[PDB]
Parts: C-alpha cells; sequence; structure tokens
C-alpha cells in the first residue's frame, strides 16, 4: 500500500566505517520510519522509530533522518557487531509495510576457498542416483564460479548451489556444489572434474575424480 | 526478562487450518499492542494482524491478503496470543512472527519472536536419505560431509560425533528439488584423527520421528 524501497541491498564495509543506508516510501509517511535489525539465532531489534528517535539501548553510533518520502540511516564507526540485515518499515499507517533489507556485510581479506570433491556414494547408486559434490569452503568475497566437466565437457544441467551465511568467527563464505545425475548417466562417462574461480586467482581450482581410477 | 515465544506451525494442505500461538512474558500484557508478522521465504517481512491493548478495547487491524480468514485474539489472564489461520494457501507458507510494541510508538516492534514455520504444500511428509561423503582414491586436514535428500518438510538437523567439531561444521541450506528437499553439512578435522577414530553424522528429521546416524568410511574395497 505505501511501498518502500530499501537500498543499496548490499553494502560491505570496515570496522571503524561510517556508513548510510537508504529508505523511499512511495508515497509521504510524514516521519515515521522505524529501522531494524535482523541477525541469525536472534529475535529482531528495533533500534530507531519516528524516523529519528533511538530505540532505548540503542549506541549513539546510530542516527536517522528525513520525512516524507526519503529516510536514511547512519552508522559511524562500525563496530563487529553492527554487521546485520537492516530493514525499515514505515508506521504511519496500516497495512504496515517493510522494506526488503539492506544486508550489511563485515569486509574482510580476500581468502581462497578449500575446495573438495566427492562421488556418489554406494549407497545412493544403490538407490539409482548419482550426486557429485564439492564444497568449497572459507573463501572471501562471496562471488565465485564453480563449473562442472565431465570427461572435460562443460556440464550446465543439474547443477545446484548453496551458500552459508558470512561466518560470526572468521567471517567467511562456504558453498556446496552437487552434481545430480541418474546412475545410468553417471556410468557413461569417466572424469568429473568441478572448478571454482574466484578472484583470488585467475587459475581456477581444479577438483577431479576417475570413475575408473577406483 | 521479555520474552515471546510461537508455537503451532506444520505442514498443512492447501484449504487447510492451523493455529499459532504466542506465550508471552515479561511485561503487563494488556498494556501492549500484540502483532503477526510473516516473512515468507526470499520476500519482505509482510505485517498481518495487530490487536490493540485493554485502553483501546482490543480492536484489531487486518493485511488485505489474510483478511476473513485469519482471525488475532488474545488470552489476557494468560498472556497468550493467537492467530486462527482458515482457508490455507500455498503462498501463506512462511516463518510466522508474534511481536509487541515498544510503548511509545504503538505501530513498532520493540520485542519478537523467534517465529515458528508454517507450510501449506500437497507434499507428504518424507524422511531423508543419509548418504556419506569421503573422500575416494590426502595431507593434514580431512572434510568430511553427509548429504541428507528426499525430506519434506523442513527441518533436518545433522549433529557430528555428540557436538564435538561443530567449530568447523558448515550446514548448507536445503533447495526443493523434485517436491522435496535436500542439504548437506561438512566436517573439517586433522588427518591425525580420520580414520583413526570414528566420524558420525546424526541426521533428525522430527517430521518423520526419525534420526539416522552415519558412519564415515574410508576408502576401502568394494568387497568386505
Ligand atoms: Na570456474
Ligand atoms: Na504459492
Ligand atoms: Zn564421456
Amino acid at each position: 500500500d505505501v511501498q518502500i524501497t530499501q537500498s543499496p541491498s548490499y553494502l560491505a564495509a570496515s570496522p571503524g566505517e561510517t556508513i548510510t543506508i537508504n529508505c523511499r516510501a512511495s508515497k509521504s509517511i510524514r516521519k515515521f520510519l522505524a529501522w531494524y535489525r535482523e541477525k541469525p539465532g536472534k529475535t529482531n531489534k528495533l533500534l530507531i522509530y519516528s524516523g529519528s528517535t533511538l530505540q532505548s539501548g540503542t549506541p549513539s553510533r546510530f542516527s536517522g533522518s528525513g520525512s516524507g518520502t526519503d529516510f536514511t540511516l547512519t552508522i559511524s564507526r562500525l563496530e563487529p557487531e553492527d554487521f546485520a540485515m537492516y530493514y525499515c518499515q514505515q508506521h504511519n499507517d496500516y497495512p504496515l509495510t517493510f522494506g526488503a533489507g539492506t544486508k550489511l556485510e563485515l569486509k574482510r581479506a580476500d581468502a581462497a576457498p578449500t575446495v573438495s570433491i566427492f562421488p556418489p556414494s554406494s549407497e545412493q547408486l544403490t538407490s539409482g542416483g548419482a550426486s557429485v559434490v564439492c564444497f568449497l569452503n572459507n573463501f572471501y568475497p562471496k562471488d565465485i564460479n564453480v563449473k562442472w566437466k565431465i570427461d572435460g565437457s562443460e556440464r550446465q544441467n543439474g547443477v545446484l548451489n548453496s551458500w552459508t551465511d558470512q561466518d560470526s568467527k572468521d567471517s567467511t563464505y562456504s558453498m556446496s556444489s552437487t552434481l545430480t545425475l541418474t546412475k545410468d548417466e553417471y556410468e557413461r562417462h569417466n572424469s568429473y572434474t568441478c572448478e571454482a574461480t574466484h578472484k583470488t586467482s585467475t587459475s581456477p581450482i581444479v577438483k577431479s575424480f576417475n570413475r575408473n581410477e577406483c | 526478562e521479555v520474552n515471546l515465544v510461537e508455537s503451532g506451525g506444520g505442514l498443512e494442505q492447501s484449504g487447510g487450518s492451523l493455529s499459532l500461538s504466542c506465550a508471552a512474558s515479561g511485561f503487563t500484557f494488556t498494556d501492549y499492542y500484540m502483532s503477526w508478522v510473516r516473512q515468507p521465504p526470499g520476500k519482505a517481512l509482510e505485517w498481518l494482524a495487530l490487536i490493540r491493548n485493554k485502553a483501546k478495547g482490543y480492536t484489531t487491524e487486518y493485511s488485505a491478503s489474510v483478511k476473513g480468514r485469519f482471525t488475532i485474539s488474545r488470552d489476557n489472564s494468560q498472556s497468550i496470543l493467537y492467530l486462527q489461520m482458515n482457508a490455507l494457501r500455498a503462498e501463506d507458507s512462511a516463518i510466522y512472527y508474534c511481536a509487541r510494541d515498544n510503548g511509545a510508538a504503538r505501530a513498532t516492534f520493540a520485542y519478537w519472536g523467534q517465529g515458528t514455520l508454517v507450510t501449506v504444500s500437497a507434499a507428504k511428509t518424507t524422511p531423508p536419505s543419509v548418504y556419506p561423503l569421503a573422500p575416494g582414491c590426502t595431507g593434514s586436514s580431512v572434510t568430511l560431509g553427509c548429504l541428507v535428500k528426499g525430506y519434506f518438510p523442513e527441518s533436518v538437523t545433522v549433529t557430528w560425533n555428540s557436538g564435538s567439531l561443530s567449530s568447523s561444521v558448515h550446514t548448507f541450506p536445503a533447495l526443493l528439488q523434485s517436491g522435496l528437499y535436500t542439504m548437506s553439512s561438512s566436517v573439517t578435522v586433522p588427518s591425525s584423527t580420520w580414520p583413526s577414530q570414528t566420524v558420525t553424522c546424526s541426521v533428525a528429521h522430527p517430521a518423520s520421528s526419525t534420526t539416522v546416524d552415519k558412519k564415515l568410511e574410508p576408502s576401502g574395497p568394494i568387497s568386505t
């Protein structure tokens, strides 16, 4: 009803940095904009309400401004705990409506993934299926390309990828890539390769195995 | 301190019903506005229903998306908040949270629960196949895993050696494939310790009352 556009959707920043996040309503909301943060395993917390009033307990490095259709959240000198998902919400009028969020990510040194490949298990082959699995663990930033090669030929069907959220402790990402085939399909070729291209090197990290080296 | 705990979430078919409740504590319940907000997967939080305080005589407001199907109510003596959900739709699938206002500004949410998951689907409760991920035909550290595939509805929990090398485990979120969920989990341990000592993944899927324990074995013969 009042639609709320949050931007940027994603921002990486350093501990000690100051940043600004934006929220824009499709029509005036007077001053009634609230800001929240979300973190995994924690309940949502209100930071600011009525545009610029700090919720009891919010650190003073948070400030809010705006009126009408354009607001902003500023956080000065980021603390580690400030890295989170931030939402805005208008509370001028029903139906209450939220922005889609700004992911505030902690910028750490670039790191290459550790890559591991797994053939399908006996157990899975017995059932008629064949999943080849590649883990790419502990890298940064999250952008990465994985390609799957069967007998040297790029495979672009049946790959599913999944990433973890940024790690609380080391600030890295990890992902799985899984190429799922039928048994028959799996047995008609020999070499299975997953290749990870990540900005830490112009050389892909390559992991393979031969069905018929075992 | 203030606590809100949601419950009653589960799987239903399209056209069924569900009742959610929210156990609230740590404030005078009747002094506050209480709401239900949901987060469908990949989408913005969506406010659904508000019930005001005693001062306001407990009047309600609804989102157009649940109006006439969902009804918010309060048990004031017990400090429980309810959401009765009738004529469920697959688009209703989401994590549902209960929330309380901050007192100064009545249409904000100072406290939330952790949420309860609601699935509306025609898929049937199905337990996972659990497959081991060990290296085939190495160095100082070894990565192992478990592929958990073909389950419904969420969630599953994967425990490695009764919680002991949960510092180096990675849990990959589930994705729907062929109507069913798949996820995997990995753990990284020193080569000094596996295959020398045992490593097991235990996979709980409460929906089907199933727990699978899978020992990771080294590359050995086809025989044995
Ligand atoms: Na690549
Ligand atoms: Na739907
Ligand atoms: Zn071939």
